RNA sequence: AUCGCUUCUCGGCCUUUUGGCUAAGAUCAAGUGUAGUAUCUGUUCUUAUCAGUUUAAUAUCUGAUGUCCUCUCGAGGAC
C-alpha cells in the first residue's frame, strides 16, 4: 500500500515536476512505478478530489444513477463528482444500511 | 564466536588433543572472532574428542583441516584458559536456513 | 624517566627443597628454591662442600616442587607447581647445565588464586602419577607414561573436585601397583558457613581422606574417609610395598599418629617435652618438617619441632599391622 | 483542576503530571512550614532561597551537610556534632601548645605569656 | 519474573563455578568474608608476605601457615542472624 | 537526518519530516505558539 | 550582597560580568535578567556576592569600568542634568572625582577635565552630569566655593554646548 | 508487613546524617538501601568515583542531548600543518560538480595521479610534531552539558584573559602584565574589593610588572599608594634546593 | 558477493594493489564506499581501509580518515569509527604512536553523536587498550574511561556489551585499581538496575586478577559482632 | 510658486521566467534470510481517601467506599 511518507513526497513531486512527467516522480521514490504513481495522484491526493460526506442530493443522485447505469461507476462518477471508488463503496453502503 | 548469543560451549576440563578447522571456518579465531595474530592452539575435551567427533570443526563441526589458534587478545585476557571451546549445539541458524532452502528447492 | 632493573646479590633464603639423581648418574644433588629463583646444587661426597651449578630466574613464584622418578628409570624430573596457571616438568641436561621443558600443561588461570590448583603437590612413590591441587575445590590428577622411545608422556588429567573443602596437605600414599592412592587432609567450611551462632565453628573437625585413581577405568573416586580427633597439620608416607607398612603419619598439635586403611588400628604418641622449659605453658607443639631415610635395611622418619629439635621415629611391626611407635630425641 | 501551568500558559497534561510526581507534598519546616510539589523542587529547595534564609534565622549555615534535613531540632542537633567535629580536627595552639617554665614544668602557652608579662614568666 | 531469575540462574552458574562473585542480593557479611579468605589463601602462596608475618610476630613459617589455615573457615565471625 | 526546532523531534528521511509537519503533534504545537504570539502583541 | 549592573555591555556576557566579580571578590551570582526576545542583556542585571563589603569596594572599583569600551555602572540594585566646574585641581582624577562628588548623585557622565591638547594638564574647569537637577542642586550647593582637592571649588549647572 | 518491617528499619534521614561519620555523603535514597552503613561508608572512601547522575533521570542519557546543532570536529593542529584538508575538500567539490556521465566516465578512464601529497610531512606529523592533549584526571565522569560550563572556582583576580581584557579595551598577549585592567584605578583609591584582602594588584598593590611604568598618562600605572610616612597601602607597589630532574634524559 | 571467502579475499587484494602503486589513491576511492547505504559492503570497505593502512604505515591513511570524520553522514562517521577498530586490533603494539592523535577523535564520539557511535568508539578502546598494554600510555586510557563509564546504564545488547569489552579491556591495560575505584560506590545503591549492573562488572574484574585484588580492597570497618579488619596487613616490621 | 501637458533624464527593486521541431523524440529502473535497537505516525490516563502489592521513589496493580434515622454522592440532626 502507500504510507503518509510516500504520499507526501508524492505531492512534493508533482506540485514540482508537474502532472505528466511521471517517469521522473517515479524515479524518486523507490518501490513504485509511474503507472502506479499517476493512480494515485488521480485517485486520491489530488486536492481536486472531495473528502467529505455526502450531501443528500449527492445520495439521490448516486441512486438514481445507479439504477439506471447499473455497473458503470467510472461513468457515473463524474457525473456526480467523485471517484468511482468512493462512489462505489458508498452505495454499497446505503444498500446494506436500507438492507 | 562473539557474534550469536544463542550458543554455548562444553566448558569441561581441557586435554592435549588439538583442535581442528572446517574450511569455511578456517582462519579465524574461536571466541574473539577474529583474523589476525593467532599466538597459541586449542586443546578440546576428551569427551567432545571422542569417536566420531575427532578430527572436526571445533565451530562448524564438519571435517576438520588445520589447527586452531587463539588471537593475542584472547591470550593475554586469558580466555584460553577456560577448558573446551566447542559449541554443543546447533542453533536456529542452521536448521533455519536449512528449512527455507529444503522448502525452496 | 625510564629505569632499568639489575640484580646484584641473587635471594639467597631457600624455601623447598628436594633431592635426587637429577643428573642421571648415582651422585644426589639439591634441587632448592629460593623465591622465584631455581637453583641445583650439588654437595661433594669428598670436601664436604656444596657447589651451586647452576641457577635460573623463572619468573613466576614456585609454590611447590616434587622430584619424581618413572618406574624402572634412573633420573628424576622437577614437578614444579607455581602462581601460573600450569603444572609443568623439567629435566635437566648435565651435559648443557640447564634445565630443559619436558611438559607444560595449562589447566587455569594465573596468580596465587583460591580454587586453582598449585599450592599441593603430590605423587605417588612407583611414579605413575602426579596429583596438583589447589587449597579448596580443585585436584586433577596426571597420568605418566614412557612411549616407545621410553620418554615421558603426560595424559589429559582427570578430577576430583568437591565444593566447600578446605585442604591442608596432599601426599602419595605407597602401595605396590594397585590403582595409586593419595591421602588429603580436609575440611568442610560449607556449615559453619551456616550456623548463625558460632557452634559448628568450634566441633568442625579435620577428616582424613584417600583418594584412589582406577586406572582400568580412568577416573578418581573417593575410597575412604574418616574423622580425626583433633586438627593436625600434615602427612608423612610410610613406605609401602613389599618394604615396610603402608600408610600415613598425621602430625597433629602435640600428637603424631599412625593410621591406614583396613583394620588396623589407630595409634598414637604424644611429643616429648623439653625438660623444665619456660615457654608460656599454653602454647601447644607441633612438627614443622621431617625426612624419610629409608634403605635395604630399615627406614626411619626424622621430624623437627618448633624449637628446633629433631627426633628418630621408628615402627614396630607385626608382619602388616604396625603395633606401636618409637620416638627417640636425636638433636637439635 | 489545578494543574501545573505549562510553558504555553496552559495546564499540562494529567499524566504527565503523574509522571513528574507532582501530586506529593513534601514539608520544608525550616522554610516556614512550606510545601513544595515535586521531588525535583524539593531538592532544588535546598538552595532555593526561602531556606537559605530559615536556616540563616536558625544560624546555622547552609551547607551541604544540612541538604535533606529538614526538622529544626535535627538540624541544631547534626550542628552540635558537626561543631564537635570540626572542633576536634582544628589546630589551637592556644590549648594544646605546652610550654615549660624555667622552672621545667609544664604551661600552655596562654598561660605562659599571661605570667610571661604578668611580671613574672 | 522472566529476567530477574534467568539472570539469577547466570549468577548461580557464576558464583557455583566461581566461589567469591556477587549478585545484587550479596550481603556485607559475604562480600567481607570472601574477601578474607581469599587474602589468606593468598598470603599462602607468595612466599614473601609469609616472611613478613612470621618475622612480624615471632614464629615459624610453618605455625603461621598453620594458624591462617586454622583461621580460614570463619574468619568474620559467625553467620549474619 | 531532520529535526523539527519546535516539536523536537528527529527524523530518518524527509519524507518522515514531511509527515511530520502534517500531523497532530506538529499542529498543535503550531496553534499554541501562534497563540503565544498573540499574546506577545503589543514646536 | 545584591549589585546593580547598569550600562551591561551589549555583549559583555554573564561570562565577562561574574569573571570580574570573581577576580574583586566570592561571585556567588552574575545574572542578566535580560529582553526575552532579542536576548542581550537588558542593560540591567542583578549580581549577588556574598559580602556586603566586598560588594561595597566591588562598587568602589567597578565605576567607569569599561565592558565593551563603554563604563559598566556597578551599584546597590538627559535633560541637560550636569554641573559644570571651574577652579578645579589639575592633580584630580575622574573616579576619585565621581567618588567624591557622587554622594549626592550618581555619575551619569564621568567627570571630564576641559583641559588643553597640548600639554595634557587641566586649566582649572570640568564637567559632569549628574542623576537629577535637583541632584546638581545639591551637589554644587555643597560644592560651591568650598575648598577642592588643590583649588576651592566653583562648580554650577551645566553651560552646554 | 515484613516489607513494612524493612521499612521500620529504614532511618529517617537525619538519623543517618547524625551517626556516619561524613554527613554530606549522605543523599536521600540512601535510607532505602539494604546497608545504608556500609554504603555511606563506601561512598567516603578516597578516591572511589561516584555512581552517574542519570539513573534516577527519566529520560535516557544524550537522547536528552538531543535539541542543539554542533559544529563539525575540529582536526589537531599537528594535522591540520599537513594540508590534507583542503586538498580533500578540492576533491569534494569537485565531484559534487561531477554529473553521472562523467562518474562513470571516470570509473572507466582513471585520472591517475592528478594530485599527491608528500611523505616526510607525515611523518614529522606524527613522530615529530605530536603533542598531549588536554585530559582528564581520575574520577571526572562526563555528563549531559559537562561541555558548556565555562569554569569555576577561580578565584584570583591575575587570570585575565583576551576577550575580557578586548571588551575592556585593555591589551592582551605579552604586554598582559604591563596592561592594567579598569580595576586598578580604584583599586589603589579604595583598597582591593573587601573580599579580596588577599589579592593583590599589579601595578597598585604589587610592583610594576616587568617593564610596565608607574605613571597618569595613557598606559601607566599611576602614584603608588604609600601612607603619609611612605609605607605602601597594601603589600608593596614598588617592589622592595637543587630541583634539577633526577634521572632523565640527555 | 553471498560469499564470505570472495569478500575476504577482495579486501586483501586492496591491500596488495596499495602495496604496489601508493595507498592515497585506492584510499580515496575506499572513503567513497563508505558513502553507500547497505551495511555489507560498507562493513568490507571497512576492513580494506584497515588492512591498506598497516601495509603501507599507518601514518599516511590516518589524517585522510580523521578528515572524513568531519562529513556530516552517518554511515561515514561510523565507517571511520569501525575502521580504526580494525586497524588498531591489526597494528597491535603500535598503538602507541597514534593513540594521541586518535583520543580527541574518540571522545568526540563517545560524546553521542548516536548509539552506534558510543557502541564503535567503545570497540576502538578494547582493541587500543589491549595494544598499548605495557608501555604506560595510560592517561589517555584513563581519560577515556571518563566518557565509557557513564554508558554502562544502556539497555541495548550491542552497546551494553560493547561498553562490556571495553571495560575488560581497560581493566587490563589500567589495572584492577581502577577499575575497582570505579564499581566501589554502586555495589551496595539503593536501587537495583545500578546494583545489577555493578556486580556484573565487579564480577568481570574478579574473576580475572582476582589475586591482583588482595592488594587493592578498601578498609571497611568492624561492628558490634564481627571483626572485618585484616590485621595481618597492619603488623609493622 | 501652483495646475495642465509634452519630451528627456536619474532611481527603487519590481518585474520576467527562457533551445525551435518530431513517433509525450524513444526506451527503462530484479534481492533475500537470522537476531536486535532506534525514530516517526497513530492511541490513550481528574478520583475520593485507605489498605495491600510492588518500586530506589513514584508509579503500577489489587482491593471497600466515626456510627444511627430519614429528605433527595449530596442534606438536617441527638451524638
Ligand atoms: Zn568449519
Ligand atoms: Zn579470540
Ligand atoms: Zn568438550
Amino acid at each position: 500500500v502507500w504510507r503518509n511518507t510516500e504520499d507526501e513526497i508524492l505531492k512534493a513531486a508533482v506540485m514540482k515536476y508537474g502532472k505528466n512527467q511521471w517517469s521522473r516522480i517515479a524515479s524518486l521514490l523507490h518501490r513504485k512505478s509511474a503507472k502506479q504513481c499517476k493512480a494515485r495522484w488521480y485517485e486520491w491526493l489530488d486536492p481536486s478530489i472531495k473528502k467529505t460526506e455526502w450531501s443528500r442530493e449527492e445520495e439521490e443522485k448516486l441512486l438514481h444513477l445507479a439504477k439506471l447505469m447499473p455497473t458503470q461507476w467510472r461513468t457515473i462518477a463524474p457525473i456526480i463528482g467523485r471517484t468511482a471508488a468512493q462512489c462505489l463503496e458508498h452505495y454499497e453502503f446505503l444498500l446494506d444500511k436500507a438492507a | 564466536a562473539k557474534h550469536h548469543p544463542d550458543l554455548i560451549f562444553c566448558r569441561k576440563q581441557a586435554g592435549v588433543a588439538i583442535g581442528r578447522l572446517c574450511e569455511k571456518c578456517d582462519g579465524k579465531c574461536v571466541i574473539c572472532d577474529s583474523y589476525v595474530r593467532p599466538c597459541t592452539l586449542v586443546r578440546i575435551c576428551d569427551e567432545c574428542n571422542y569417536g566420531s567427533y575427532q578430527g572436526r570443526c571445533v565451530i562448524c563441526g564438519g571435517p576438520g583441516v588445520s589447527d586452531a589458534y587463539y588471537c593475542k587478545e584472547c591470550t593475554i585476557q586469558e580466555k584460553d584458559r577456560d577448558g573446551c571451546p566447542k559449541i554443543v549445539n546447533l542453533g536456529s541458524s542452521k536448521t533455519d536456513l536449512f528449512y527455507e532452502r529444503k522448502k525452496y528447492g | 624517566m625510564f629505569l632499568y632493573n639489575l640484580t646484584l646479590q641473587r635471594a639467597t633464603g631457600i624455601s623447598f627443597a628436594i633431592h635426587g639423581n637429577f643428573s642421571g648418574t648415582k651422585q644426589q644433588e639439591i634441587v632448592v628454591s629460593r623465591g622465584k629463583i631455581l637453583e641445583l646444587l650439588r654437595p661433594d661426597p669428598n670436601t664436604g662442600k656444596v657447589h651451586t651449578l647452576l641457577t635460573v630466574e623463572v619468573f613466576g613464584v614456585i609454590r611447590s616442587l616434587m622430584a619424581f622418578r618413572l618406574t624402572g628409570g634412573t633420573k628424576d624430573y622437577i614437578v614444579v607447581g607455581s602462581d601460573s596457571g600450569r603444572i609443568v616438568i623439567l629435566e635437566y641436561q648435565p651435559s648443557k647445565n640447564m634445565f630443559e621443558k619436558i611438559h607444560q600443561e595449562t589447566f587455569g588461570k594465573s596468580g596465587c588464586r583460591r580454587i586453582v590448583p598449585g599450592q599441593f603437590l603430590a605423587v605417588d612413590p612407583k611414579g605413575r602419577a602426579v596429583m596438583i591441587s589447589a587449597i579448596e575445590k580443585q585436584k586433577l590428577v596426571y597420568i605418566l607414561n614412557r612411549d616407545a622411545a621410553a620418554r615421558l608422556t603426560i595424559s589429559s588429567p582427570l578430577e576430583a573436585h568437591k565444593a566447600n573443602t578446605l585442604v591442608y596437605h596432599v601426599v602419595g600414599v605407597d602401595v605396590g601397583f594397585e590403582n595409586p592412592m593419595f591421602a588429603c587432609l580436609e575440611m568442610d567450611y560449607e556449615e559453619a558457613d551456616n550456623d548463625p551462632t558460632g557452634e559448628a565453628a568450634a566441633n568442625t573437625q579435620q577428616t582424613l581422606t584417600f583418594y584412589e585413581l582406577d586406572l582400568g577405568l580412568n577416573h578418581v573416586v573417593r575410597k575412604y574417609s574418616e574423622p580425626l580427633e583433633e586438627h593436625g597439620n600434615f602427612l608423612i608416607t610410610v613406605p609401602g610395598g613389599s618394604d615396610g607398612p603402608s600408610g600415613v603419619l598425621i602430625c597433629s598439635e602435640n600428637y603424631i599418629t599412625y593410621k591406614n586403611f583396613g583394620d588396623q588400628p589407630d595409634i598414637r604418641c604424644p611429643i616429648p617435652r623439653r625438660r623444665n622449659d619456660l615457654d608460656d605453658p599454653e602454647r601447644g607443639m607441633i612438627f614443622v618438617c621431617s625426612a624419610t631415610h629409608k634403605t635395604k635395611s630399615m627406614f626411619f622418619f626424622l621430624a623437627q619441632t618448633e624449637q628446633g629439635d629433631i627426633f628418630k621415629i621408628t615402627l614396630e611391626t607385626d608382619e602388616d599391622m604396625v603395633t606401636e611407635i618409637r620416638l627417640k630425641y636425636f638433636d637439635t | 483542576k489545578n494543574l501545573p501551568l505549562g510553558w504555553d500558559g496552559k495546564p499540562i497534561p494529567y499524566w504527565l503530571y503523574k509522571l513528574h510526581g507532582l501530586n506529593i507534598n513534601y514539608n520544608c519546616e525550616i522554610c516556614g512550614n512550606y510545601t513544595y510539589r515535586g521531588p525535583k523542587a524539593f531538592q532544588r529547595h535546598f538552595a532555593e532561597w526561602r531556606h537559605a534564609h530559615g536556616m540563616r534565622c536558625l544560624g546555622i549555615p547552609n551547607t551541604a551537610h544540612f541538604a535533606n534535613v529538614t526538622q529544626i531540632e535535627d538540624a541544631v542537633s547534626l550542628w552540635a556534632k558537626l561543631k564537635l567535629q570540626k572542633a576536634s580536627e582544628r589546630w589551637q595552639p592556644d590549648t594544646e601548645e605546652e610550654y615549660e617554665d624555667s622552672s621545667g614544668n609544664v604551661v600552655n602557652k596562654k598561660t605562659y605569656e599571661d605570667l610571661k608579662r604578668q611580671g613574672l614568666l | 519474573m522472566t529476567d530477574r531469575y534467568t539472570i539469577h540462574s547466570q549468577l548461580e552458574h557464576l558464583q557455583s563455578k566461581y566461589i567469591g562473585t556477587g549478585h545484587a542480593d550479596t550481603t556485607k557479611w559475604e562480600w567481607l568474608v570472601n574477601q578474607h579468605r581469599d587474602s589468606y589463601c593468598s598470603y599462602m602462596g607468595h612466599f614473601d608476605l609469609l616472611n613478613y608475618f612470621a618475622i612480624a610476630e615471632n614464629e615459624s613459617k610453618a605455625r603461621v601457615r598453620f594458624n591462617l589455615m586454622e583461621k580460614m573457615l570463619q574468619p568474620c565471625g559467625p553467620p549474619a542472624d | 537526518s531532520y529535526e523539527c526546532k519546535l516539536c523536537l523531534t528527529l527524523h530518518n528521511n524527509e519524507g518522515s519530516y514531511l509527515a511530520h509537519t502534517q500531523g497532530k503533534k506538529h499542529q498543535t504545537n503550531l496553534a499554541r505558539r501562534a497563540a503565544k504570539e498573540a499574546k506577545e502583541a503589543p514646536v | 550582597a545584591t549589585v546593580y549592573v547598569g550600562g551591561l555591555d551589549e555583549k559583555v556576557s554573564e561570562p565577562l560580568l561574574w569573571e570580574l566579580f570573581l577576580q574583586a571578590g566570592p561571585v556567588v551570582n552574575t545574572h542578566m535578567p535580560k529582553d526575552r526576545v532579542t536576548g542581550q542583556h537588558q542593560g540591567y542585571g542583578f549580581v549577588e556576592f556574598l559580602s556586603e563589603e566586598d560588594a561595597d569596594y566591588a562598587i568602589k572599583i567597578m565605576n567607569m569600568i569599561k565592558l565593551y569600551g563603554k563604563p559598566i555602572r556597578v551599584n546597590k540594585a538627559d535633560v541637560g542634568a550636569n554641573i559644570f566646574i571651574g577652579n578645579l585641581d589639575p592633580e584630580i582624577d575622574e573616579k576619585l572625582l565621581y567618588d567624591t562628588f557622587s554622594a549626592f548623585g550618581v555619575i551619569l557622565q564621568t567627570p571630564k577635565i576641559m583641559r588643553d591638547p597640548d600639554t595634557g594638564n587641566s586649566k582649572g574647569y570640568a564637567f559632569i552630569n549628574f542623576a537629577s537637577f535637583d541632584a546638581s542642586d545639591a551637589a554644587i550647593e555643597a560644592m560651591n566655593g568650598q575648598y577642592l582637592c588643590n583649588r576651592p571649588i566653583t562648580v554650577s549647572y551645566a553651560f552646554k554646548k | 508487613s515484613k516489607k513494612k518491617l524493612r521499612r521500620m528499619n529504614r532511618f529517617t534521614v537525619a538519623e543517618l546524617k547524625q551517626l556516619v561519620a561524613r554527613p554530606d555523603v549522605v543523599e536521600m535514597h540512601d535510607v532505602t538501601a539494604q546497608d545504608p552503613k556500609l554504603l555511606v561508608h563506601l561512598k567516603a572512601t578516597r578516591n572511589s568515583v561516584p555512581v552517574p547522575r542519570h539513573w534516577c533521570f527519566k529520560r535516557k542519557y544524550l537522547q536528552g542531548k538531543r535539541g542543539i546543532e554542533k559544529p563539525p570536529f575540529e582536526l589537531p593542529d599537528f594535522i591540520k600543518r599537513t594540508g590534507i584538508q583542503e586538498m580533500r575538500e578540492a576533491l569534494q567539490e569537485k565531484e559534487e560538480q561531477k554529473t553521472m556521465k562523467s562518474k562513470m566516465r571516470e570509473k572507466v578512464r582513471p585520472k591517475m595521479g592528478k594530485i599527491d601529497i608528500d611523505y616526510q610531512k607525515l611523518h614529522d606529523a606524527f613522530f615529530k610534531w605530536q603533542t598531549k592533549p588536554k585530559l582528564t584526571i581520575h574520577g571526572d565522569l562526563y555528563y549531559e552539558g559537562k561541555e558548556f560550563e565555562t569554569r569555576l572556582k577561580e578565584k584570583k583576580p591575575g587570570d585575565l584573559s583576551d576577550e575580557l581584557r578586548i571588551s575592556l579595551g585593555m591589551p592582551v598577549g605579552p604586554n598582559a602584565h604591563k596592561v592594567p585592567p579598569p580595576w586598578l584605578i580604584a583599586m589603589q583609591r579604595y583598597g582591593p574589593p573587601p573580599s579580596y584582602p588577599n589579592l593583590k594588584i599589579p601595578g597598585l598593590n604589587s610592583p610594576i610588572p616587568e617593564s610596565c611604568s608607574f605613571g597618569y598618562h595613557a598606559g601607566g600605572w599611576g602614584k603608588p599608594p604609600v601612607d603619609e610616612t611612605g609605607k605602601p597601602l597594601y603589600g608593596d607597589v614598588f617592589g622592595t634546593i637543587d630541583r634539577t630532574p633526577w634521572g632523565e634524559l640527555e | 558477493a553471498h560469499k564470505k571467502a570472495i569478500r575476504r579475499a577482495t579486501v586483501n587484494t586492496f591491500g596488495y594493489i596499495a602495496k604496489a602503486i601508493g595507498p592515497h589513491d585506492v584510499l580515496a576511492t575506499l572513503l567513497n564506499n563508505l558513502k553507500v547505504q547497505e551495511r555489507q559492503n560498507r562493513v568490507c570497505t571497512t576492513v580494506a581501509i584497515a588492512i591498506v593502512a598497516e601495509t603501507c604505515s599507518p601514518f599516511t591513511v590516518l589524517p585522510a580518515l580523521m578528515n572524513e570524520y568531519r562529513v556530516p553522514e552517518l554511515n561515514v562517521q561510523n565507517g571511520v569509527l569501525k575502521s580504526l577498530s580494525f586497524l588498531f586490533e591489526y597494528i597491535g603494539e603500535m598503538g602507541k604512536d597514534y593513540i594521541y592523535a586518535v583520543t580527541p577523535l574518540l571522545e568526540d564520539a563517545l560524546m553521542d553523536r548516536d548509539l552506534v557511535h558510543r557502541q564503535t568508539a567503545s570497540a576502538v578502546v578494547q582493541h587500543m587498550s589491549l595494544g598499548v598494554y605495557g608501555f604506560g600510555c595510560e592517561d589517555s586510557l584513563n581519560h577515556l574511561l571518563n566518557y565509557v563509564w557513564p554508558n554502562v546504564f544502556e539497555t541495548s545488547p550491542h552497546v551494553i556489551q560493547a561498553v562490556m569489552g571495553a571495560l575488560e579491556g581497560l581493566r587490563v591495560a589500567i589495572g584492577p585499581c581502577r577499575m575497582l575505584q570505579y564499581c566501589l560506590q554502586g555495589l551496595f545503591h539503593p536501587a537495583r538496575k545500578v546494583r545489577d549492573v555493578y556486580w556484573k562488572i565487579y564480577n568481570s574484574i574478579y574473576i580475572g586478577s582476582q589475586d591482583a585484588l588482595i592488594a587493592h580492597y578498601p578498609r571497611i570497618y568492624n561492628d558490634d559482632k564481627n571483626t572485618y579488619i585484616r590485621y595481618e596487613l597492619d603488623y609493622i616490621l
